[PDB]
């Protein structure tokens, strides 16, 4: 269980951004290339 | 001190989701709801690939945009040119039971595996007029379930042992093992800048892990059941799951949490396949309904259907440029559509 | 089109006809698919993944397959085989037999796929029965400690735990010692598919 | 005494279920050896119901209101798609024999291939038949259109190599089909396996009966006028429409791949 | 990979003769098969085309109706049986193998060739420039012009690039151009479009001296262009 509590301790501390933050990126990146994307 | 080891490991999982719930100040519901819908996307079968006698599983697409490679289950592997149908290469495999297949970025070797535990890397380009085995890469325990080129030299595989692990193949041995889930590993994906990459189990889960360290910087679960397919948003940052339970998932990889669902009342089977296009506005799934969908990423509405496979749709992949998405399905059949 | 591409389309017809006829060499093939907990070793010919082996019979091709928890994620390869050669012990370790036939028997790939149940271990089981009584796992029996009578009631709770018993047929027989005895009973048993696929074939039946 | 209305109205009965039939079957097909004796069997089934007016006209007016060219060309295609259909439901049940009661060879002959090579040599038959007819084609003086010891010969021949060999073929065959599928597991000991083999039994049975019944008068009224008036002769030739009339349907809408 | 021809000699004019190709080394019956042709003075002439199973037979206009061309696959050999031999005959022959898609590489192995000696429309492939002085360590620029442009609808443009070194059967360097052949070296380059065709050695060494030729594969039958000699 040492391996256990090491991993979710190394995955407790981490740098998380804002949830609206992320969302807003996901926005910029397909309007900066929706004109390149031939399927829709 | 089991119970107090026990007790450390739910407060630490206590804090992480208190800080992933920190995290969540607004849906994406709420800023997605202003953006313009993307309409009706119909696609047409422009091509149609026959030769496959048995069941299709695997296809993997080229840097070029033209060369295909799928595999099927009489034991073959067959590249195809995909502008003019032509079969560029037959390559017999010594085990029928192909789950995956590979192409080089170079477009020098293809990968391929399944239930004999075997990574067969071929190569193409030869002195003779033909197509030989270069490496046999062994060690894992359980079938091949994918593997994905990072370069001439490296690969990362994935297995039913729960692991995943990456090969120098010349030297043929194990690099690297990334270990930590518990269920079978089932699809892969690879960054763009191929320094990381996530993987989908059946334990319910998805795991980050950096290329050149060897550890899993962050597991994702938000699912219900077996996670079949796996892809990378073209940032990126992101990245989206399918599974059993007739649900798609779009997490990312900053906010650690979970992002968007796919579902729909009317969907009730299995995801077996899911890749998005090159803008990452828009995510096709393959299902076990005997066709494909197609949602809009940003908001999660089915945007179409992808209808004229007789069987269920066992692979689908979407080409470097766009231009085309390629579906084989157990019908035997292969169908570029656009 | 070009001289270049025209030679292409030449080797890909020379492709076409390769694999054509690979396919008419191997259209003689049955499938075989071999289950079980427990005598897996005692049926062929009577890490490393799958065991191909491959013995003919009256004209017949027959390739059986060992695979040997969460099967349900390479069991999709298995969708359309011929048969699935089942082994059981009698004198078994029988509640993980019966859940495997559970798992097995009422598939959603293996309704219409036909089982040959082989109960092996069959002077074990005569050696066992007179010994141990039947209550030992099954304090339902209430019967003779014959061995014949014990091997039908075995044969229960295996051959009537299926669902569906119209579409698919499961074939029981006690593993023989007479060499040229079980490859028998599975030809015969895949000639049976083989007559329905015909059957379907034509669209008479 | 109001025989020739209804004797004529069934023949336009007949036509036009015949018309109707065999432009429904062929629409799916536009990959199995059954779908492919099937087409062909459509095809004769169509060119032998087409010939109602040179049968109807000289039966309504005794005499042949029609040009020579007619009764050659006419008579080369009642000969040859007679014989073709007659030889394809042969080469159907001797295909099912081949399905059920050998079953590991029928993997290897039954391919569409031999199927197609075994349809193109009955064209070949036929079309023997065919020239023959052509050959022999002329009026005579009413006006009666046929052919001019070897009348007898022919009727012979014809009775030989157009009935008595295709109707052993189907007994013997069907006969011992229906004998392994009697003694086969997955229908022996139920019900739904039970009622299958007696569907596969009555539409056996049907299709021998009515092929016999169907075609038998006509062959017995040649046989008979070689070595209340003609209204028989008529009635034979009836039924002998009613047989291209009615195989298209036990041969595609009883079948559960159409 | 080894090509090696047998046969030639002396032959009377109206005379027969067989040549033969031994293969070694490679798929010989998935590659397609070429005879070509040099006078003893003078250069490249094709001669006829067998492709992989036979499907298809080519040959030039001048040896149409006298020469047959054949291959034996289990024997990994290819034949060419002459008949009614002339005196413009005289030349030596060398067996050419090529496989054949977008991507692959024709012509890229040439044989040894045998010599025979014998007593007493189309697409014209130019290179006006001949014997050429070079220096080591410089640039050369090799011109060539066509009479029909070699650019199909597909993008592939067929202009093939050979060197005949003193001596020594030709190479390939350049397949469609920008596309160099395996086993050389990163200094030639292609370039052209149409009718104009040039081939361009960046920095030129003591084994790049040799006699450069042009070929056309966009359509049958395969006419090739006097060379360029180079000379220190
Ligand atoms: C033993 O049976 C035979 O020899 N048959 C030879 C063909 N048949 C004719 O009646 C030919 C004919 C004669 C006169 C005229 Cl005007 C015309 Cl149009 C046609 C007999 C009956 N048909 C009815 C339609 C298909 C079979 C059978």
């Amino acid at each position: 269980a040492r391996k256990l509590v090491e991993q979710l301790k190394m995955e407790a501390n981490i740098d998380r951004i804002k949830v609206s933050k992320a969302a807003a990126d996901l926005m910029a990146y397909c309007e900066a290339h929706a004109k390149e994307d031939p399927l829709l | 001190e089991l119970d107090q080891l026990r007790q450390e490991a739910e407060q630490l999982k206590n804090q992480i989701r208190d800080a992933r719930k920190a995290c969540a100040d607004a849906t994406l519901s709420q800023i997605t709801n202003n953006i313009d819908p993307v309409g009706r996307i119909q696609m047409r079968t422009r091509r149609t690939l026959r030769g496959h006698l048995a069941k299709i599983y695997a296809m993997h697409w080229g840097t070029d945009s033209r060369l295909l490679v799928s595999a099927s289950q009489d034991g073959k592997l067959i590249i195809w040119d995909s502008y003019t149908t032509n079969k560029v290469h037959a390559i017999p495999l010594r085990s029928s039971w192909v789950m995956t297949c590979a192409y080089a970025p170079s477009g020098n070797y293809v990968a391929c595996g399944g239930l004999d535990n075997i990574c067969s890397i071929y190569n193409l380009k030869t002195r003779e007029g033909n197509v030989r085995v270069s490496r046999e890469l062994a060690g894992h325990t359980g079938y091949l379930s994918c593997c994905r080129f990072l370069d001439d030299n490296q690969i990362v595989t994935s297995s039913g042992d729960t692991t995943c692990a990456l090969w120098d193949i010349e030297t043929g041995q194990q690099t690297t093992t990334f270990t930590g889930h518990t269920g079978d590993v089932m699809s892969l994906s690879l960054a763009p800048d191929t320094r990381l990459f996530v993987s989908g189990a059946c334990d319910a889960s998805a795991k980050l892990w950096d290329v050149r360290e060897g550890m899993c910087r962050q597991t994702f679960t938000g699912h219900e059941s077996d996670i079949n397919a796996i892809c990378f948003f073209p940032n990126g940052n992101a990245f989206a799951t399918g599974s059993d339970d007739a649900t798609c998932r779009l997490f990312d990889l900053r906010a650690d949490q979970e992002l968007m669902t796919y579902s729909h009342d009317n969907i009730i089977c299995g995801i077996t396949s899911v890749s998005f296009s090159k803008s990452g506005r828009l995510l096709l799934a393959g299902y076990d309904d005997f066709n494909c969908n197609v949602w809009d990423a940003l908001k999660a509405d089915r945007a179409g259907v992808l209808a004229g496979h007789d069987n269920r749709v066992s692979c689908l992949g979407v080409t470097d440029d766009g231009m085309a998405v390629a579906t084989g399905s157990w019908d035997s059949f292969l169908k570029i559509w656009n | 089109v070009s001289a270049e591409d025209k030679a292409a389309a030449e080797r890909s017809k020379m492709i076409d006809k390769n694999l054509r006829e690979d396919a008419e060499r191997d259209a003689r093939t049955v499938k075989l698919l071999l289950l079980g907990a427990s005598g897996k070793a005692t049926i062929v010919k009577q890490t490393t993944g799958i065991i191909e082996t491959q013995f003919s019979f009256k004209d017949l091709h027959f390739r059986m397959f060992d695979v040997g928890s969460e099967r349900k994620k390479w069991i999709h390869c298995f969708e359309g085989v011929t048969c699935i050669i089942f082994c059981a012990a009698l004198s078994a370790r029988m509640h993980a037999s019966l859940k495997l036939f559970d798992s097995i028997c009422n598939h959603k790939y293996f309704s219409d796929t036909s089982i040959v149940l082989f109960l092996n271990k069959k002077d074990i089981f005569q050696e066992k029965v007179t010994k141990v009584h039947l209550s030992i796992c099954f304090p339902e029996y209430t019967g003779p400690n014959t061995f014949e009578d014990a091997g039908n009631y075995i044969k229960n709770q295996f051959l009537d735990l299926n669902l569906k018993k119209e579409d698919k047929e499961i074939y029981s027989h006690m593993t023989c010692s007479t060499d040229t005895q079980n490859v028998k009973f599975v030809f015969d048993a895949v000639t049976d598919i083989i007559i329905k696929e015909n059957l379907k074939d034509c669209g008479l039946f | 005494p109001a025989i020739p209305v209804i004797i004529t109205a069934v023949y336009s009965v007949v036509f036009v279920v015949g018309l109707v039939g065999n432009s429904l079957v062929m629409f799916v097909i536009i990959k199995t050896a059954t779908n492919i004796y099937i087409f062909n069997l459509a095809l004769a089934d169509a060119l032998v119901t087409t010939t109602m007016p040179f049968q109807s006209t000289v039966y309504l007016m005794n005499s042949w209101p029609f040009g020579d060219v007619l009764c050659k060309i006419v008579l080369s295609i009642d000969y040859y798609n007679m014989f073709t259909s007659i030889f394809t439901l042969t080469m159907m049940s001797v295909d099912r024999y081949i399905a059920v009661c050998h079953p590991v060879k029928a993997l290897d002959f039954r391919t569409p291939l031999k199927a197609k090579i075994i349809n193109i040599c009955i064209w070949l038959l036929s079309s023997s038949v065919g020239i023959s007819a052509i050959v022999l084609g002329g009026t005579k003086v009413v006006i009666e259109c046929s052919l001019q010891w070897w009348d007898l010969f022919m009727k012979i021949c014809v009775f030989i190599f157009a009935f008595v060999i295709p109707v052993l073929i189907i007994i013997v065959c069907y006969t011992l089909m229906i004998l392994r599928l009697k003694s086969v597991r997955l229908l022996s000991g139920s019900r739904e396996k039970d009622r299958n083999l007696r569907r596969i039994t009555r539409l056996v049975l049907v299709v021998v009966a009515v092929f016999v019944v169907c075609w038998t008068p006509i062959h017995i009224f040649i046989l008979v006028e070689a070595l209340a008036a003609l209204s028989s002769y008529y009635f034979c030739i009836a039924l002998g429409y009613t047989n291209s009339s009615l195989n298209p349907i036990l041969y595609a809408f009883l079948d559960e791949n159409f | 990979v080894q090509l090696v021809e047998s046969g030639g000699g002396l032959v009377q004019p109206g005379g027969s003769r067989k040549l033969s190709c031994s293969a070694s080394g490679f798929a010989f019956s998935s590659f397609g098969m070429h005879w070509v042709r040099q006078a003893p003075e003078k250069g490249l002439e094709w001669v006829a085309y067998i492709s992989s199973g036979s499907g298809t037979i080519y040959y030039a206009d001048t040896v149409k109706g006298r020469f047959t061309i054949s291959r034996d696959d289990p024997k990994n050999t290819l034949f060419l049986q002459m008949t009614s031999l002339r005196s413009e005959d005289t030349a030596m022959y060398y067996c050419v193998r090529s496989i054949y898609y977008y991507g692959s590489s024709p012509f890229d192995f040439w044989g040894q060739g045998t010599t025979l000696t014998v007593s007493s429309s189309d697409i014209v492939m130019t290179q006006a420039t001949s014997s050429v002085p070079v220096t080591p360590g410089e640039s050369v620029s090799i011109s060539c012009r066509s009479s029909k442009s070699l650019l199909h609808s597909n993008g592939n443009t067929y202009l093939y690039w050979f060197l005949q070194r003193p001596g020594q059967s030709p190479q390939l360097l350049i397949y469609r151009m920008s596309n160099l052949a395996s086993g050389v070296p990163d200094r030639f380059s292609g370039s052209g479009s149409g009718t104009a065709f040039t081939l361009t050695i960046s920095r030129l060494e003591a084994e790049d001296v040799g006699v450069y030729y042009c070929m056309q594969h966009l359509e049958y039958p395969l006419t090739f262009g006097a060379g360029t000699k180079l000379e220190l």
